[PDB]
């Protein structure tokens, strides 16, 4: 067929080869585990003798020849174009059966695995192909487990190809198993293989799942919900202050988290939007919240350094005044009475805004919300109103968890369903058209 | 459980019978337990015979004869401490022409059609040592020049007298009592 | 070529000199934001002597320009940190390092 | 009464476990029975430990610690594949061991630690994994052979201990025979030093061992030297370089202390 | 729980808290769900925030076909609507994205030509809207990992955005930065002439400049007016939002245009210089979905809130540290709590094998590799993994093995290798040694005593990656051995107390996972010999109180242990016997 002869005149025993490959795999099937010790030993001896006879007659080379002449066609469609359509259908199955037969022939046989070293270089060259990757990997694992000569011949190029298999095909634990077998075999460690695997896999930090310890971060908010809408009885400018009575820079190996600013909700739901209830996320870690840690402006988990006189991280006895302008979307900060040369602008105003502070363990902060809920240390900028003026006449202002679940006994924990939309937050007087 | 562990180890596939310290220790312990050794009464002689039979039953009821046959078969005709301990244990359980042990040993061999057992027996016989004039003369010369002897027994001459005697005593006990079946089987 | 951000101010008077040991807590981060080293994780202050070529030169002058009790951010370009060869297994080639360094004590 | 003793407690625990459950794990069965045998054979522990027991003076403590650290490095290098860095580490460890004074002052401790066996198997690894494919890491073979010759020369009992590895050495008595600058650094040199000037060991020499050397010498007298003709030396029929070194070992085997061993 | 619904579930961990169990449930023989448990049950809830996950093969609406790339055709990923034209079909906008993102440069610099193709950082993918599918319902562009907006009515005006305007001291805005999670265009507005899809499928082309962050779109060979400018290091996922008006919706074409690189190079590092387009199996189509669970943390931060006064306002106070171990998925730019891996089996298995590879690369005294691995796995991470009670059993065992191999295995092996040799100096301390502590011929506790036999020297190196020295590579990395001792002892005590009750909630899920790693670490420490005197006394009390009483709480030996635990208790007893033998040898040398 490769000599471009006619497909009809040439005979290709597809069905016979498939049935013989199934029968051959059944012949070289390993003993099952539930069998008794004597029967298992007899079956193992029979399998070993069969493998030795096949290797002495050189059937491994015949299988490799069939595999090589089948790999010249890149796809089942190509094989059905050259040969018959039934051959194209059976091409993948025949390749899988041949690779399984090779694995069965060389599995557990030290002599066969040692003789397959010469062909190991030929084997790895086709690891990238998707129609044979699993079989080639199984054969490679079977050879590496048994033969140390395999590890001796394996080199940096083969190791890099094996790692590129993870890079291109995704996470597969069998490739990690092959890499583990590449390091230590029969209690002897190959330091060159260890160094190559380390230096070619670890520094990237792009394939293996990275791991870290993150301090738990919680957020606290007042009751007030601030929004802007057309024809609504709501003041567009608001102002509040935060008192930092105490903060420890390093309560643990990770730096203490302390961010202050404004956050918004998704739509009119009272539940804060865009963020997760628990974790290491705080103010400014999503596009729904806007924060200031004393040195950077936080929004969408991206921090930009903002200038300020004697700029520093939020320390003890620091006054942070946050201003929110809803007429023109703008959030500005002033630390210790000095303006912060940076502001958030042109954000989404189709929602309800509220003051928020995010922190890890090791803080002691105080909300100054104006009026009798905190006395302002500095005069509000002209026009801005204290946040205590946003409380509804019947409701009472209080500072609670931004998220609905907190630390308490499990059987006393109040499981909460979806809350109703807070449509009455914005009072739009709609007269009946007459 | 210990005898079954030894039997499974002997029945497992190896190219060579590896020396097992646990086996050399426990085979010796079992062999000593099975024998535990001037005119004496007939009742005393019968009590000794019954105690010997009970001690041997304590082992061959748990599969000691099959295990000592399996170890010899797996030896593949290589003389060693494992084979010596196995032969001593077999002699201990076969002392007195024990008919139950003889029947168990013959039945196991007939059922399993074990050719390796007899091949290893022939190999062990071929490996048994004899008197060596060359070694004896070299030792005598070494004493004549007066070098200190590392061992005074001259064990290089007649390397394993105890092993040869145990190997042939095992086969004699295998046929004690005019056991025609096993006599023909050998 | 060391970029110095100040997180916490120091006395601004007691800079390190020739032949002095610097006791520091540092946290090493790659440009992407992944931590690769931290003395606070080991809970042991790091000690090095000025001008002895004991640490990378970027970190060297980054701590040298700092003051006692100052917490500063040190950004080391690859030309002053491990070069293009990188550190085998930890720092990839041509990587910019960010260090959160506190000058605890000079002794 | 209660057990009151570790040995009694262990014996009771193992017997109780075994009679309580049919243990599926052969490793667990083996461990339990080994531990039980150790409890019932407390004498054997002393019998095995006392030959490995050595006492030293206070002045030699530091040198013994350094030598033990070097021996530990050498012993730990047994679990790694041999490379250039492994070769360098093994060579420097051997060098430190020669330079240590305890190696000379206390041959009995040196023999009890089984240093000769460790260096033997280190050399065995390379010989098996790289004699037939040309002698890889020749510096290791040379250094190991030099260490083993010095070990033989230290004391007569060390020479007798190394005499027990004669058969393997004579099997691998063709490693660096034709190559110069390796004189005194080949397995044949170690074999010769294991029998040099020792009447008892010369008498203990067997006939097959001499037959092996005679066959090697006949092969050298019949066939030329492949590596020499590969380097381009003129092709003469026989191998003087290897033949002389085999004749030297035969000389050391047949002549001892100014007399001739007739046997 | 429905809308505005509040409920409480009691598992009966404390039986007294059950209100009606006594009147009904107790007599019938029913048991509380958490009756035989030592710690609170972990509760999983429905995730509110949708996440991108791979389209299932059994999905009843979306089917994804991976068309191979021929010589004349680019590799293609075709998204089709299976149940279109039939009842129950979902006529809602469906959000699609590709698995791997394009990452912009860290610093923004201020016949195809092969040199240009090699030096360029510009990548390209194209989307073909099939004829019959309304382009006004289809959006093409890029999104970031922050995108979790599931709205049935989607328009480009509602995308989340923010403009950070950094200004100088006097107020001039020297830079203004727009930030958003959705940089996409509508195919309907791109179809200016009309009938741009019916004659031939409409072809949106997305162009990204990783060196400058410029996002440009070309539609049917003409460059669209809409463009975007992103910040450095932004990770952009190819994304198509489409509402199905046809059984065939659109196609992900992974081709390339003149002077522009295919998406595969920017996605994959191995193909960085390969102009031939590629679609490796890692790249796959993901869709925004709501079928995902979220794990409630076992413990929350304790925060106190109160009114100090009218003047002083409200006080917020958090003082107790609390940390969790976070697992980061690299390509998806996502992070999850490692405790969640109790329900993601593939990630758990891959991470267990990764831990095994970590233990293997540093096996048998590869001290340089151990030092390198100390960067990836830090000692606070190791301690948290060792002590955490909700950790999966596989990860628990893997982290125990990693700690042992990185910090303890070398010295443990050295001591085990020098164990059977007794080189004892003949000093006054040696001469003072006797067989029995006092006149009574009663054995002292094993291990406790004065041993003068020479032992290997324990040396460790500080794992610092800012030094440029090389002598630090030798010796295993340093670890807080005293803290490890104390925590191991307290864990063993807690395990002994809890396991006797036969709880249904052992650490790691099984008694083997609870004990084998802990007992292995304990045995390694004992072999190293770090334990001293009173610690060893507490150890012997835990192992067997009655026998090791110094001159009814049962120990490990009679706690009905599994076979793997028995195999390690055998090792511990073996080491105790070896210690007794060494003491005997030293006493004999003292008499001599």
């Amino acid at each position: 067929l490769s000599k471009k002869a006619k497909a009809s005149t040439v005979d290709l025993p597809i069905e016979s080869v498939s049935l013989s490959l199934q029968d051959l795999i059944g012949y070289f099937h390993p003993p099952d585990e539930h069998l008794e010790h004597e029967d298992k030993q007899n079956r193992l001896r029979a399998l070993k003798n069969r493998q030795n006879l096949f290797q002495e007659e050189g059937m491994i080379n015949l299988v490799l020849e069939c595999i090589d002449r089948l790999h010249v066609y890149s796809s089942a469609a190509h094989f059905a174009d050259v040969a018959g359509r039934e051959a194209g259908e059976s091409w993948k199955s025949i390749l899988n059966s041949l690779y399984e037969l090779l694995a069965a022939l060389i599995r557990g046989n030290r002599k066969n695995c040692a003789q397959f070293s010469g062909s190991l270089d030929w084997l790895i060259s086709r690891l990238e192909r998707l129609e044979a990757s699993s079989g080639i990997l199984e054969v490679l694992h079977c050879v590496l487990v048994e033969s140390p000569e395999a590890l001796n011949i394996i080199k940096e190029g083969h190791i890099k190809s094996i790692i590129s298999l993870l890079d291109k095909h995704g996470r597969n634990h069998k490739v990690l198993d092959v890499l583990c077998s590449l390091c230590v075999c029969h209690g002897v460690a190959v330091r060159s293989n260890q160094h190559l695997i380390c230096d070619n896999l670890l520094p990237g930090r792009d394939l293996l799942l990275q791991t870290r310890l993150v301090n738990h971060v919680s957020s606290m908010r007042p009751n007030i919900f601030l929004g802007v809408s057309e024809g609504s009885a709501q003041y567009k400018k608001w102002y509040y202050e935060l008192m930092v009575d105490h903060t420890e820079p390093f309560v643990t190996a990770e730096a203490t988290h302390l961010r202050v600013g404004w956050a918004s909700t998704e739509g009119y739901s009272p539940y804060p939007g865009g963020g997760e209830e628990w974790g290491g996320n705080g103010v400014g870690d999503d596009l729904f919240s806007y924060g200031f840690d004393g040195l950077h402006l936080w929004s969408g988990c991206i921090a930009r350094t903002v200038s300020s006189p004697n700029q520093h991280l939020l320390r003890t006895d620091d006054v942070i005044s946050c201003c929110l302008d809803l007429s023109a979307p703008s959030i500005s900060f002033r630390i210790n009475g000095q303006p912060v040369q940076g502001m958030f602008e042109n954000f989404n105003i189709d929602g309800l805004f509220f003051p928020v502070v995010s922190f890890s363990a090791g803080i002691k902060v105080r909300f100054l919300l104006g009026g009798r809920h905190g006395e302002f240390k500095f005069l509000p900028p002209p026009g801005y109103a204290p946040c205590y003026e946003a409380v509804l006449p019947k409701e009472k202002l209080k500072v609670e968890h931004s998220r609905e679940y907190k630390q308490e006994r499990t059987y006393t924990r109040d499981l909460l369903g979806p809350t109703v939309s807070l449509t009455q937050a914005a009072f739009t007087p709609i007269p009946v058209d007459t | 459980q210990l005898i079954l562990l030894f039997s499974r180890t002997a029945l497992t596939e190896k190219c060579k019978l590896e020396e097992d310290f646990l086996y050399m220790a426990y085979a010796d312990i079992m062999a000593k337990s099975c024998h535990d050794e001037e005119v004496k009464s007939f009742e005393e002689k019968e009590m000794e015979k019954q105690k010997l039979l009970y001690q041997q039953a304590r082992l061959h009821d748990r599969g000691a004869a099959e295990m000592v046959l399996q170890t010899i078969s797996a030896s593949k005709g290589e003389t060693g401490p494992m084979v010596a301990a196995t032969l001593k244990l077999g002699i201990a359980i076969l002392n007195g022409g024990n008919s139950t042990v003889q029947q168990k040993m013959l039945d196991y061999l007939k059922e399993k059609k074990d050719v390796g057992f007899f091949q290893s027996l022939a190999g062990l016989m071929q490996s048994c040592s004899v008197l060596d004039l060359n070694a004896f003369e070299r030792q005598n010369k070494a004493e004549g020049l007066g070098m200190v002897t590392e061992e005074g027994s001259g064990e290089k001459v007649l390397q394993d007298d105890e092993f040869t005697c145990d190997l042939f005593r095992f086969l004699q006990l295998l046929c004690e009592g005019h056991n025609s079946d096993f006599q023909n089987y050998l | 070529g060391v970029e110095i951000e100040t997180i916490s101010p120091g006395d601004g008077r007691t800079f390190p000199k020739k032949g002095q040991t610097c006791v520091v807590h540092y946290t090493g981060m790659l440009q992407n934001g992944k931590k690769f080293d931290s003395s606070r994780d080991r809970n042991k202050p790091f000690k090095f002597r000025i001008g002895k070529q004991e640490v990378i030169k970027g970190f060297e002058e980054g701590a040298a320009q700092m003051s006692l009790g100052q917490r500063a951010k040190l950004t080391c370009t690859p030309d002053v940190a491990y070069g293009a060869t990188g550190h085998p297994g930890v720092i990839p080639p041509n990587a910019t390092l960010i260090f959160d360094v506190e000058l605890l004590n000079l002794e | 009464k209660k057990s009151s003793t570790l040995q009694q407690l262990i014996s009771e625990t193992m017997v109780r476990w075994a009679q309580e459950s049919v243990i599926e794990d052969p490793e667990l069965v083996r461990a339990m029975f080994v531990l039980l045998h150790r409890q019932y054979d407390g004498i054997g522990g002393l019998v095995r430990a006392l030959p490995k027991t050595y006492t030293i003076n206070g002045v030699s403590v530091e040198d013994t610690i350094n030598l033990l650290a070097s021996l530990g490095q050498i012993r730990s290098l047994l679990s790694v594949r041999m490379g250039k860095e492994e070769e360098k580490l093994m060579i420097r460890g051997l060098g430190d061991i020669m330079n240590n004074k305890v190696f000379y002052q206390h041959p009995n401790l040196m023999r009890a630690l089984g240093m000769h066996e460790t260096v033997m198997e280190v050399m065995v690894n390379v010989l098996g994994g790289g004699e037939s494919k040309e002698i890889t890491f020749p510096k290791m073979v040379a250094n190991c052979c030099r260490f083993l010759c010095y070990f033989c020369r230290i004391s007569r009992q060390n020479q007798k201990a190394m005499f027990d590895h004669l058969s393997y050495l004579l099997e691998n008595s063709s490693v660096g025979l034709a190559s110069p600058a390796m004189r005194g650094s080949t397995p044949l040199d170690v074999a010769a030093a294991s029998v040099m000037d020792n009447n008892e060991l010369a008498l203990a020499l067997r006939e097959p061992d001499l037959e092996k050397v005679v066959r090697y010498l006949a092969g050298c007298g019949l066939q030329s030297c492949q590596m020499l003709v590969s380097k381009g030396y003129p092709d003469i029929g026989w191998n003087p370089v290897e033949g002389e070194r085999y004749l030297d070992f035969l000389r050391f085997a047949v002549f001892c202390n100014g007399e001739s061993v007739e046997e | 729980l429905g809308v505005a619904q509040v409920g409480r579930m009691n598992f009966g961990k404390d039986v007294s808290t059950l209100k009606y169990f006594t009147i009904c449930g107790l007599q019938e023989g029913y048991e509380p769900f958490a009756v035989n448990t030592n710690r609170d049950i972990t509760m999983w809830l429905s995730k509110r925030l949708p996440q991108f996950l791979q389209v299932p093969s059994n999905h009843e609406h979306i089917e994804v076909t991976r068309i191979d790339g021929t010589i004349d055709s680019s590799p293609c990923l075709k998204v089709t609507q299976k149940s279109f034209g039939s009842q129950n079909s979902n006529t809602d906008i469906m959000f699609y994205r590709l698995s791997m993102p394009i990452e912009c440069a860290e610093v923004f610099s201020k016949r195809d030509d092969y040199d240009f193709l090699m030096q360029t950082s510009t990548y390209y993918y194209s989307v073909r809207i099939f004829p019959g599918q309304e382009p006004a319902n289809v959006w093409v562009g890029w999104i970031t990992s922050d995108f979790h907006q599931y709205d049935t009515g989607f328009d480009l005006d509602r995308v989340r955005t923010v403009t950070v305007t950094l200004g100088d001291e006097k107020g001039k805005v020297h830079e203004s930065i727009k930030r958003s999670n959705c940089y996409m265009v509508c195919a309907g507005e791109s179809m200016s002439p009309g009938q741009g899809r019916n004659n031939n499928g409409l072809e949106i082309g997305c162009v990204v400049d990783a060196a400058s962050g410029l996002l440009t779109f070309i539609a049917n060979g003409k460059e669209l007016s809409t463009y975007y400018q992103v910040e450095p290091s932004t990770k952009l996922f190819p994304a198509v939002f489409a509402q199905a008006t046809s059984p065939n919706v659109f196609q992900f074409e992974l081709g390339r245009i003149k002077n522009v690189m295919p998406l595969s190079a920017g996605l994959f590092k191995s193909e960085h210089k390969n102009p031939v387009p590629q679609c490796p199996p890692r790249l796959h189509v993901q869709f925004l979905s709501h079928v995902l669970w979220s794990r409630m943390p076992n413990q929350f931060l304790k925060v106190d809130v109160s009114r100090i006064s009218e003047r002083q306002g409200w006080l917020v106070q958090c003082l107790d540290p609390l940390q969790f171990m976070s697992l980061h998925i690299p390509e998806e730019n996502r992070s999850v709590d490692i405790l969640e891996l109790t329900e993601q089996e593939e990630l758990l298995k891959f991470h267990y094998h990764t831990l095994r590879l970590y233990s293997a690369v540093c096996a048998l005294g590869n001290h340089r590799v151990a030092h390198a691995l100390c960067s990836h796995v830090d000692e606070p991470q190791l301690l948290y993994a060792i002590e955490n009670k909700y950790m999966p059993g596989l990860l628990r065992a893997g982290y125990y093995d990693l700690l042992i191999d990185i910090h303890l295995s070398s010295y443990a092996t050295a001591r085990l290798m020098m164990n059977n040799e007794y080189i004892v100096p003949m000093t006054e301390e040696t001469k003072s040694i006797t067989l029995f502590p006092d006149e009574n011929k009663k054995h002292g506790l094993p291990g406790i005593g004065l041993s003068t036999s020479l032992r290997p020297r324990m040396q460790f190196s500080s794992p610092s990656f800012v030094s440029i020295s090389n002598e630090c590579y030798q010796y295993s990395p340093e670890f807080p051995l005293d803290i490890l001792k104390s925590k191991t002892i307290q864990m063993l005590t807690e395990a002994v107390k809890e396991g006797s009750l036969h709880a249904r909630d052992p650490v790691g899920g099984t008694t083997e996972f609870l004990f084998v790693p802990l007992i292995k670490l304990f045995y390694t420490l004992l072999i190293m010999g770090i334990f001293h005197n009173e610690d060893l006394k507490h150890i012997l009390q835990l192992i067997e109180p009655s026998v090791f009483k110094e001159a009814p709480k049962e120990g490990l030996l009679q706690m009905k242990l599994p076979e793997p635990v028995k195999l390690q208790m055998c090792l511990l007893l073996q080491y105790l016997c070896d210690c007794q033998v060494r003491h005997r040898i030293e006493a004999i040398v003292a008499f001599s």
